[PDB]
């Protein structure tokens, strides 16, 4: 499952970003 | 006459006014027409606008 | 130190990452034998978000050409920045993706235009909607084209009859101005745009072929059940066959709602250019300013006044100046547009509305105070202004305008003082019954445009005080009477002459007076 | 001798030299375009590259659009030959009655007078 | 179009080409050919003055700066991956960049040479039965199969004890630390009892 | 990345020489065979990185004083307002045209000058100091700072003494002193510029009837307006004698 399991980035309040390979 | 930015319709307007009065004259006696109009009316993106 | 120079980074660009990685990836040894992707013509999405996607790649793509992303949606290349191209989408962005293909067509933008687009129901990019098929008998054109110069045009003469009193007498509209109806939220202005579409179909099948006006209506930001009701009303009225109903709703991507009067206004020129006449209401013309600021927001261009651009002045410049009169030598065609601007409250010094009446010759300001005194439609008569004037107002009906004009601006004066009810002057008494009696008679119900000769036949009846002697309250039923109850020959012949001759105005002198008005 | 253009926003055009810029306010000519577009030089960015806003409009402008430069600001036709005539911005007949007659081609740009050289007669 | 994933993930425009600078030495195995390279760089920037000219000074044209970038690496042995970053780094100005993209590249090879550094600072000199007593207890603050390296630091602050610093996570387990902690224990009771 | 990763560079850690020590040798005929595609390098002196709408910035510059007059090579001077950490920005005196991105910029070591006494008086200088009537340069003058600092508490006594404008109602209902700030203000077109030549021309006709130390020596600076009506000021000035 390394494909297809993003990770969060940063958190800027309500808004997540979310970085994936 | 440097017509800036305005209509192109009042522009015609002029230039035919100016043709039927008797200041600009076409053909061979151009020589004694007394305006030179210069328009930059607002078809023109505004480059064309702020150097008429 | 000498490493404190090169400590923090000097970037001149911002996806250098993309640029190292065109060089890298080769340098890999089993990675040369054609494992590079090219960028000459196409074009990788970097980032998508909110209908704007940026593009690298497209060295050879062109400044307002349409490209196409591999999903299907088409998109309009309209930032051409140093590193790449800010494209924005035309329609939904769920369906790109980060990585996907650019492929540029080569083509600014593409609407079809022709005889077969009467009747269809077309978004701003060209794609009917009313199901009936595809764009038979059309071709494709520029949307953006430069707009006739001040050789290609003459003056404005014929007029363009309306259907409303209130504004075919006072407001008078020649074939080849750009008039404006400016107001607020419910306040008469789409109506009057749509009694203008009706009397065309009221007065093209009296008229020659080389006289006849197909009316192009852009609904721009509008509901998509409004446009539904309005193509059930010209169907039901039948003037579907000389109007194109060029529709981005407010559903559709904002380029769309954008491009919207682009389009019709290219769909609506090739009357101009054929030598027909052309007449296009670019409706709520507003909310294509507010597409326009969102489309340029989201692309990251600095904002002016209540956030819009520097350049939607000229947004609104090059849209209407391609609305004229044009000259002999190029067909003699027109086209008559007719922006819709809505107002705030009566702001009227707001940023677009300054800046479309700062454009447009006339100007129809329909207020709604006016509208709820009974006064439909609401034109307020002091501030609309028609820059033609009587060079292209109906004869007849100018021999009784100048009247009309400086009673209403006696009646306009005549207000404050009308409060105090035993403040007789019997001269101020007189105006002042005499302009109730021409505002009432410049009502008119909705979808019923009547033709000019009657216009000017009902509003000489009232001018010369032949609907004096009734009540205020009773003109609104007087006015038909008056139009019934006079001979048919009257109409026939004003309609045919050209004005009112003084072979004519002894005999409705006296068919005004063999009428029956209900009050005395 | 030539640059090309870098960056197409708007009316605004950001062409790059390499090597000998033109000065500010430097009538720039863009060859290829299919209407005859002149830009005018409005500032230097800082890396060898004018930004320059633009006479007709840039729809249809390619990034890497070979730009000459003609050394000058906008030069008009002048003089006699213009009169009754209509001319452009950058100085062209759009009154469709053919060429100026050229008396003198001045450029548009220029200084305010002096304060020496005044009339003070009302 | 196969490139194997970066052990640890990085920020942005900078750590960007060391992530990518690290997945192309991956595939080419010269994970750490490059960083010898890089650090090379780093000293060859500090000795002379014509090359650090190419990186802060704003009135270099890139043409002589990148032909420059070629004609000094055509030869002496460099790889391609070194070369063609080079060529890519200076084509853009972005040379300056190379100082801050070899310490994520050190980072991301320090995160696959699967080694993670410590520093202990101490106030005597450690004997030898204090060192291998020491990384047993430091070796439970690490999380999985790793190679955590000690280094040595001597201060005379601490009365005694050991400090690790992780670089992210400190472990105070200092004597002098101990005594201000005691000392912060004792005051909050006479004030109540 | 942070600063603890980053300075622990500045120490040697390559551990093998093959690059290092054989481009050292190959590094200086590589600049040397681009010396023509050079400019030389600006440590005290100062380039122009960039220029736009009358503003130049400047890179170089290490030791100009905030404030100080620089002296392009196009002979127009200019005034560094913000120093910048990498770039100096300074402002154009003048046409900015004849100004590229690549000059020169020599400073002066002087904060803004401008030639004060007596020899100034009846001379229309421009905001620099410069005379623009052209009657020769100055004579008998001297240069000071623009940016002098104001006199303080002990330096100032209580305003006593008036100056009459010669306006009835000024002289009648707002009276000015000899050391007062008094704003002229209003709409367009109302006679501010009125008020302001009467009251000149009144300290012109007070002038010759006080001796010698009450002669008041008005000073006019107009900003912004036309040349002609500078023009029509200088010849009124000069028709009455002030
Ligand atoms: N001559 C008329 N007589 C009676 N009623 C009229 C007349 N003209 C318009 N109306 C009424 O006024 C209303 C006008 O609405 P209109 O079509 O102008 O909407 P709009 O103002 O263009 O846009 P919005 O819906 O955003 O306000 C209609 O509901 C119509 O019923
Ligand atoms: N006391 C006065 N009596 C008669 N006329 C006067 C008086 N004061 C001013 N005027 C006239 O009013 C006109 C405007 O005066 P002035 O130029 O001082 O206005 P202003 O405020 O300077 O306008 P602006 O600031 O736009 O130049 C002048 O032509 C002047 O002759
Ligand atoms: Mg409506
Ligand atoms: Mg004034």
């Amino acid at each position: 499952p390394a494909i297809d399991a993003g990770y969060v980035s940063q958190v800027i309040g309500p808004v997540v970003d979310v970085r994936f390979d | 006459f440097a017509g800036v930015g305005e209509r192109t319709r009042e522009g015609n307007d002029l230039y035919r006014e100016m043709i039927e009065s008797g200041v600009i004259k076409l053909g061979a006696e151009r020589g004694n027409s007394k305006c030179t109009l210069v328009y930059g009316q607002m078809n023109e993106p505004p480059g064309a606008r702020a150097r008429v | 130190k000498a490493l404190d120079e090169l400590r923090k980074p000097k970037f001149s660009s911002k996806y250098l990452i993309q640029h190292v990685s065109q060089k890298l990836i080769p340098a890999v040894k089993e990675w040369e034998k054609s494992y590079q992707p090219p960028v000459i013509h196409l074009g990788r999405v970097l980032s998508v978000g909110d209908g704007i996607a940026r593009v690298y790649g497209l060295k050879s793509v062109q400044a307002g050409e349409l490209v196409c992303f591999d999903s299907g949606v088409k998109g309009m290349a309209l930032n051409l920045q140093a590193d790449h191209v800010g494209v924005v989408v035309f329609g939904n962005d769920s369906v790109i993706h980060q990585g996907d293909l650019v492929y540029r067509t080569g083509q600014i933008v593409n609407v079809p235009i022709g005889p077969g687009t009467l009747g269809r129901v077309t978004d701003g990019l060209g794609q009917p909607i009313d199901g009936k098929g595809p764009l038979t008998n059309v071709r494709s054109s520029l949307v953006e084209v430069k707009a006739p110069g001040i050789i290609a045009r003459q003056s404005v003469r014929e007029p363009l009859f309306t259907g409303v009193k209130a504004v075919d007498a006072l407001v008078p509209i020649g074939r080849g101005q750009r008039e404006l109806i400016i107001g607020d939220r419910q306040t008469g202005k789409t109506a009057v745009a749509i009694d203008a579409i009706i009397h065309q179909k009221n007065c093209n099948e009296q008229v020659p072929k080389a006289q006849r006006v197909y009316c192009v209506y852009v609904a721009v930001g509008q509901k998509r059940s409004t446009v539904a009701q309005l193509v059930k009303l010209f169907t039901q009225t039948g003037a579907m066959r000389y109007t194109i109903m060029v529709s981005a709703t407010a559903s559709d991507a904002a380029p769309l709602q954008f491009l919207a009067p682009y389009s019709g206004c290219a769909m609506a020129e090739y009357f101009r250019d054929t030598g027909k006449h052309g007449l296009i209401i670019y409706d709520d013309l507003s909310k294509q300013s507010v597409a326009y600021r969102q489309m340029s927001l989201l692309l990251r261009r600095p904002p002016g006044r209540e956030a819009f651009p520097g350049d939607v002045f000229y947004l609104h410049s090059r849209l209407l100046e391609r609305a004229a009169k044009l000259s002999k030598e190029l067909g003699g065609g027109s086209l008559t547009a007719f922006p819709v601007i809505e107002t705030q409250a009566g702001d009227v010094s707001a940023y677009i509305a300054t800046n479309v009446i700062s454009i447009t010759d006339g100007q129809i300001f329909l207020e709604t105070e006016l509208f709820y005194k009974g006064i439909r439609p609401a034109l307020n008569v002091g501030l609309s202004v028609s820059r033609v004037g009587s060079a292209a107002q109906f004869p007849g009906m100018k021999q009784v305008a100048g009247t009309l004009k400086l009673e209403l601006a006696q009646y306009r004066e005549v207000a404050a003082f009308a409060q105090f009810g035993s403040d007789l002057d019997a001269a101020t008494q007189y105006v002042l019954e005499r302009g109730a009696r021409l505002t009432e008679m410049l009502k008119q119900k909705q979808f019923a445009p009547i033709p000019i000769e009657r216009q000017t036949v009902a509003v000489y009846a009232a001018t010369k005080g032949f609907l004096d002697k009734v009540r205020v309250q009773d003109i609104v039923a007087a006015e038909e009477a008056v139009i019934s109850q006079v001979n048919p020959a009257v109409f026939k012949i004003l309609k045919a002459n050209g004005k009112i001759t003084p072979a004519l105005d002894a005999h409705l002198k006296a068919e005004l007076r063999k009428v029956k008005l209900p009050g005395a | 001798d030539a640059g090309y253009v870098s960056q197409v926003i708007g009316p605004v055009v950001d062409v790059r030299f390499d090597g000998e810029l033109p000065s500010i306010l430097s009538s720039l000519e863009v060859e290829g375009h299919s209407v005859r577009l002149v830009l005018e030089v409005a500032q230097h960015m800082g890396d060898n590259t004018v930004r320059c806003i633009a006479m007709d409009s840039t729809d249809g402008l390619v990034r890497g659009q070979k730009v000459v430069d003609t050394g000058s600001p906008i030069k008009v036709p002048v003089g006699r030959g213009t009169l009754g005539r209509i001319m452009n911005v950058i100085g062209e007949p759009v009154d469709e009655q053919g060429p100026i007659d050229a008396a003198d081609i001045w450029s548009i740009h220029r200084e305010a007078p002096e304060f020496t050289e005044q009339s003070t007669e009302q | 179009l196969k490139l194997p994933t970066a052990p640890l993930q990085l920020s942005g425009t900078s750590a960007q080409i060391a992530t990518l600078l690290w997945q192309v030495a991956a595939k080419e195995n010269q994970l750490d050919k490059v960083q010898d390279e890089l650090y090379q760089f780093i000293e060859l920037f500090k000795q002379h003055s014509e090359l650090r000219r190419l990186a802060t000074d704003p009135f270099v044209p890139t043409l002589v700066r990148t032909k420059i970038i070629s004609s000094v690496l055509k030869d002496s042995g460099a790889s391609e991956i070194t070369k063609k970053l080079f060529e890519a780094l200076a084509d853009e100005g972005a040379l300056s960049a190379l100082l801050e993209v070899t310490v994520n590249y050190e980072e991301l090879m320090l995160a696959h040479k699967k080694e993670v550094y410590c520093t202990v600072i101490t106030a005597e000199p450690l004997d030898k039965l204090e060192r291998v007593e020491l990384t047993k207890k430091a070796e439970k603050f690490v999380d999985a199969g790793f190679k955590l390296v000690m280094q040595e630091k001597i201060d005379k602050k601490l009365l005694g004890g050991f400090v690790i610093e992780f670089s992210d996570r400190r472990v105070d387990m200092s004597t002098a630390k101990k005594v201000e902690e005691f000392n912060n224990f004792v005051n909050k009771l006479v004030l109540s009892i | 990345a942070d600063a603890k990763a980053l300075d622990e560079l500045r120490k040697p850690k390559f551990s093998s020489k093959y690059l290092i020590q054989h481009v050292s040798q190959k590094l200086i005929p590589a600049v040397k065979e681009w010396e023509k595609s050079y400019q030389p390098p600006v440590i005290h002196l100062g380039r122009v990185l960039s220029v736009g709408d009358g503003i130049a910035r400047v890179y170089g510059l290490k030791s100009v004083q905030a404030g100080e007059l620089v002296c392009f090579d196009s002979g127009v001077k200019g005034m560094a307002l913000n120093l910048q950490a990498d770039h100096v920005g300074v402002v154009v005196f003048g046409n900015d045209s004849v100004i590229h991105q690549g000059d020169l910029v020599y400073r002066t070591g002087q904060i803004v000058n401008v030639p004060i006494g007596p020899g100034t008086l009846g001379r229309v200088t421009d905001g620099l100091g410069q005379p623009i009537d052209g009657k020769g340069p100055l004579t008998n003058v001297r240069s000071s700072l623009v940016e002098v600092k104001a006199p303080g508490i002990i330096a100032r006594q209580s305003v006593r003494e008036p100056l009459f404008t010669g306006v009835k109602a000024v002289d009648a209902l707002v009276p000015i002193g000899r050391g007062q700030r008094e704003l002229i203000i209003g709409d367009r077109q109302t006679g501010k510029t009125a008020v302001a030549i009467d009251a000149i021309i009144h300290q012109k006709n007070c002038n010759e009837q006080v001796p010698k130390a009450q002669r008041v020596y008005c000073v006019y600076v107009a900003v912004g307006q036309k040349r002609s009506t500078v023009a029509q000021l200088v010849k009124l000035f000069t028709q009455t004698g002030a």
